[PDB]
């Protein structure tokens, strides 16, 4: 489980080498709660394929606006420093593999 | 997961490439005219099968894996007048002669000038691709490029890859020297492709007429037709879910080819309904299905019903309202069918719906009927060379007079073969 | 669209026939006096496969494809009596002896003498079909006419024309020289019908008893059991439709025969609901199918669960409230059968109801329990025949002693076969 | 597209060789012009097989009532001078094949 | 009706026997502590399958086709500490030592002592019977009872009774002497075992861990997801019903096993929902399935969608609320899964639930994955075999150096078999 | 078809070799002359396998209040002089088989 701040998205996304998925998220949020256990699945079984991590927004206010987030839970798929692909709101662990499998 | 190359050659061929390859972007929410997608989104599906992606996602694209070929630029000119960004420029191969109508400068003349380069554009895409699953040779054989060109660079393919399966999708023309050139290329298609999927340009014509009331009906008219029956049949290769029934080209030919011998298919689509009310009018399952197998709906002048069906797919995508329906009148059509030679009866879902309709079909069928189409064509062939009407045309270009003989009589051993399947 | 002529000989035939085409023309809105339709109107269904037309459609007349064989005359009068202008009066043949329960009479004597006239109503039958499908002839082998003559145009029709699947519908006697001409009989059926369907009279009074509280069951009571059933077997043949399964009798008795040695069938229906009650108080899916595949539901005193299944067809009509349920319950019957020689289970579908029921079943069976309705016979004829009880009667009609018990081991070679699939 | 008079129905239709299908109509039915296309495509597919004919039951007001025609779309099927069959009311192009394929 | 002995050999074997005979109680509706039923009721179901009925209705009782063998005294004494009357005395043998997790202790040493009770105890149980069916061994196989006396006794069950097909459910050590335990066991496991499906504890940990939110797991949470899976696959063995698909032991590894050298099973559950929640949340059909064939859901650690599929049984259970839905997804997977050796794929349905879950569904697959598991298990054996870890302690008790090499070979030929059978 | 009283129960029923269905009911139970003509049917089927018994508790009060029964109508099945099974209400002719088929 990867937590980043504002400081430290360069070097851990940006300058990273392969894909990683960040989860932009809240306490307040409900469904972002609801797909915590979920991403720690992911986390075993795309061990080496990918790199998961998570960004508070409230404690890092400065990341989400850059990316054009609308709101939260928001999947955002990194390669280098690019925005792979997009995932907006809670889902099965089902269809967030499919959206894996595809990218 | 598959990927297919498609390629296109011909006037017929590359107007029906432009406007399957828009389509296609739709369904996969690729942008047509530029290769990309929202900022931050992937396209829809399993996009991978037919677009490769180039460069990172700001200024990056999605790439159409398309080749297109013509010696007449108009054509191909006016493709990059209309598509932006979306095709690779160096997949875009022409010259400036036409072929004139004429077979022989397509196989031996202008045609081997043009194939070097051709042939190096498909090494380039091949390569690139993580598992080559089929190649779709997309043309008219009425004229000359489609046909000739066609019909080399099919043998091209084969000689050089062998494994990797080849359809063509083919135009046949409407009751000049086309009744020449289709037979020309029909050895080809026999000898060479994998399989081919004809599209009857008699049929389309009478079908926009009658069903969607064009008193004069346009090539754009007839290109809407086969672009929603290739959507159809590829949409098997380009989604995947819960319920999609992913099927390969290689599956699907399986399934639809007993011999090598019997590898000519014919299609039929529903709904046939007027774009004018596509969304507004639909049909429920029970006319859809009906529709499909109706001898009016086939995209071949003939009547599959009076025949006999050697195999067959039946291709669903889109919304499901009644699944027991659906399952109940497939099998009552299965017992219903005419039949040889053992038949094959596949069922195919995908469910993701097409850009114009909440549901349709593709009914692809190896059916003997198809003997009927060809034998339209053979008789104006036979009516022109009994009296060798523009034979110098092809005479002083290369071709033989014996050597034309062997290729009317080529056609023929497969206009029997489709006869005695029959009986 | 195949044609059907139903033959129906001696006194139990023929009163089953009369129920049966009157039944018949009732769903296809044929006038069962008259053979005409209301002015304008033709009948429901693919009439024409039980039907043919005489002349204009003003005065003309739909008339069934039947004969009609008896010796003795009053049941043919009776016939005549009740059924106006429907049956084709050269079709309705008879003479003035009844056989007096004497099959040898029907085989060797009277019977010989009907032949040419009933083959020459045959022949005309025959040739102005379309496309003649099968033969079913229908009669009780207990007597002498419907054993004797029967026997003997079973074999006649099986020399002259070959290839025509004949089917038997044969009545049994309930537990007098019945054992004897039921015996000689089943030889005939053994040897020359393409298949034989028994409907046991022990079985039907029974069921008209229990189900239907008849104190005294009369045989219009157990020819209501066996028309339902006969309707229902041959609504594929009858009708079309989006959802119709159309069978063959060619394509159903090649499903129920595994090999020429077991050709003898018995069947089951549902509803049993008594007549009385018959529209106004229906049965649920589950418990129709669960009643059909029940031992107390057979047209044959014996326990189909105590057996095994050689093959199986289940003939469904009418209105389908739950197909997901219906296909759950028959795969689950289909896992559930006690099974030999590999087994068939066919299913069939008619959108069409019959007259009484909104929907009914018909289970058709291959079944080795045969054997006891079988054996029950056998026992019956060797009780008499061990002290020659009515020999004379036979052996002065033309049948030598030694003969007929070549006739008792025949029949013994057919229960031995079926004993033989069971273990 | 066969159009009809009281006065040639006697040739066109009774006297006529082969099967015929009479479509009885009017302009103010909308079910009428519901199968007007209908019709056209079974013209096609039953060459030889069936001439398809139609009698504006407004300006020809003297034939229908001979037939016992209770409404519009009447179709009739007539062989030599005698109606085979009827269809009352609009259809599907698969429920009037059917009905043309039985009889 | 089938009947079958269930035989649990060392502490996991008896520890999951317990709970799993709870469990069957509970479905069955026996009183769990007495064998007994409420006055005057019967169990549900098919309960003379698993259990056997003594004496009189009043003062009588149900008792579990069962024996339990241990040679440490403590597990067996649980058992009777928390199980009643239930078991028959006479079935559960212990002795006074462990095997101090030493196979050859099990398989030469105290376990030949205590073989002659076991077998004797089996064949009372066997005679008992009406109709054998399987004899299914729960056991783990790191220790030295459950491996050694496992081994021994699967031997000897197929030495003297032959055909009774035998099924090892065999418990898999985690990443101590384990590894040599294992390897010894798979020898038996793969010559003579009909089949073996395995629960591999490393899997087994992760879910109650990852699924479940149990910080440290215990044995008691890793048997629920043993005994769940148990249920069910014995589901279609202990129930009768309308839409109940019965399948035997015989039937289901017919399907499962398409060789012989290839009978190594694993399988998945769903729904894996935590039992903190279990009947108010449920998973739809959608997400159970979907769950179902996820690589996060086998009762292995390793991912059957890398490897191949060899055959396959969904066996389903409880509440269907969308058979059409249930059918689609299941043909859509059969259409998605790798393939290799033809394939099975069988769908059997159980109406009666479990009783933790409205419906729910075991997945037991023949994949070549488990070449991963095995592997894992190998490497372990021979990091400790190259330095001769605690090689004294298998030498000194009757093993010699040369036959444990032909033991490592052994499980190395089961090993190759299934790697063969992938490419 | 077996009647019986207090006074005859004993012998007919628990001295009785061989399994013995015995249904509790009374004239003024609707669900009880349901099951009348299903009783029948077995009766003839499970030939010497059973035998089907009744008591009407309006004129025998003293025997069902021994065997605990909640309403009618109640099949009881026994074997020696004992109760193996217990079926409470009307039921179809095919639950009620598969109810006889497991005890
Ligand atoms: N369905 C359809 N048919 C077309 C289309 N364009 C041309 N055709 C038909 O195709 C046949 C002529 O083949 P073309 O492809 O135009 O000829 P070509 O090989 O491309 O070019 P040349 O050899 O230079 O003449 C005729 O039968 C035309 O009616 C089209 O866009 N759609
Ligand atoms: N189910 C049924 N059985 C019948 C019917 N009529 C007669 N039977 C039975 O058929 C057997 C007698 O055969 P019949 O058909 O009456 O004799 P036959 O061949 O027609 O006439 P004869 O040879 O002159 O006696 C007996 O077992 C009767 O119980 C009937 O209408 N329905
Ligand atoms: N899933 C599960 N695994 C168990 C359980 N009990 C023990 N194990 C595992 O089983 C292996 C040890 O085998 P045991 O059955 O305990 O040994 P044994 O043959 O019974 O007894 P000894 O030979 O005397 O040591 C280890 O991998 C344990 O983690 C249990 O209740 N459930």
């Amino acid at each position: 489980i990867i937590h980043l701040t504002d400081d430290s998205f360069d070097t851990d996304v940006l300058k990273a080498d392969g894909a990683i998925l960040v989860d932009f998220w809240a306490e307040w949020c409900g469904p972002c709660k609801m797909i915590a256990p979920i991403l720690d699945e992911i986390a075993d079984e795309y061990q080496g394929k990918l790199t998961v991590a998570k960004l508070n927004i409230d404690q890092n206010p400065g990341t989400a606006p850059k990316y054009g987030i609308r709101g939260i839970p928001t999947l955002l798929l990194f390669k280098n420093g690019e925005v792979a692909a997009t995932k907006v709101g809670a889902l099965s662990k089902g269809q967030l593999k499919e959206f894996l499998d595809a990218n | 997961v598959n990927n297919t190359i498609v390629v296109s050659i011909g006037q017929a061929g590359n107007q029906i490439a432009a406007s399957f390859w828009k389509t296609v972007c739709l369904e996969h929410g690729i942008d047509p005219l530029t290769g990309q997608t929202a900022p931050g989104v992937a396209p829809r599906g399993n996009w991978s099968s037919f677009f490769s992606k180039l460069g990172e996602s700001s200024s990056g694209s999605y790439v159409p894996r398309a080749i297109m070929v013509d010696l007449e630029p108009s054509v191909i000119d006016n493709v990059k007048a209309t598509s932006g960004s979306l095709f690779n420029p160096a997949n875009l191969i022409s010259r400036t002669e036409g072929a004139g109508g004429n077979f022989a400068v397509g196989y031996l003349g202008a045609g081997r000038e043009v194939l070097p380069e051709v042939m190096s554009r498909l090494d380039y895409e091949i390569d690139k691709c993580d598992n080559v699953g089929g190649i779709i040779v997309l043309h008219a054989i009425g004229g000359g490029t489609g046909s000739g060109f066609g019909a080399l660079l099919i043998e091209s393919l084969k000689e050089k890859y062998g494994e990797i399966p080849v359809l063509s999708c083919a135009v046949l023309p409407s009751p000049v020297t086309e009744p020449y050139n289709t037979v020309f290329a029909l050895n080809t298609l026999r000898r060479s492709a994998d399989a081919c999927l004809i599209f009857d340009n008699e049929a389309l014509f009478d079908l926009a007429h009658r069903k969607w009331n064009i008193e004069s009906p346009t090539v754009d008219d007839l290109n809407l037709l086969i672009t929603e029956a290739l959507a159809g049949i590829t949409a098997s290769m380009r989604f995947s879910g819960f319920l999609t029934v992913e099927i390969s080209l290689r599956e699907l030919l399986t399934n639809l080819v007993p011999q090598p011998s019997l590898h000519f298919l014919m299609c039929a689509f529903a709904p046939l309904t007027p774009p004018d009310r596509s969304k507004f009018e639909e049909l429920g399952i029970e006319e859809m299905i009906k529709s499909l197998f109706d001898n009016g709906s086939v995209f071949a002048a003939c009547s599959p019903m009076e025949g006999r069906f050697l195999s067959t797919a039946v291709l669903y995508r889109g919304i499901m309202e009644d699944k027991p329906l659906a399952d109940a009148a497939l099998a009552a059509m299965r017992e219903k069918l005419p039949l040889t030679i053992p038949t094959a009866f596949k069922i195919g879902y995908v469910e993701q719906p097409g850009i114009s309709h909440r549901k349709s079909m593709v009914l692809l069928a190896n059916n003997t009927e198809i003997a009927r189409v060809l034998d339209r064509i053979c008789h104006n062939f036979d009516k022109l060379w009994q009296r060798k009407a523009f034979a110098n045309w092809y005479l002083n270009e290369g071709m033989s007079e014996e050597q034309i003989n062997v290729l009317r009589a080529s056609a023929q051993e497969l206009v029997q073969s489709y006869q005695v399947a029959e009986e």
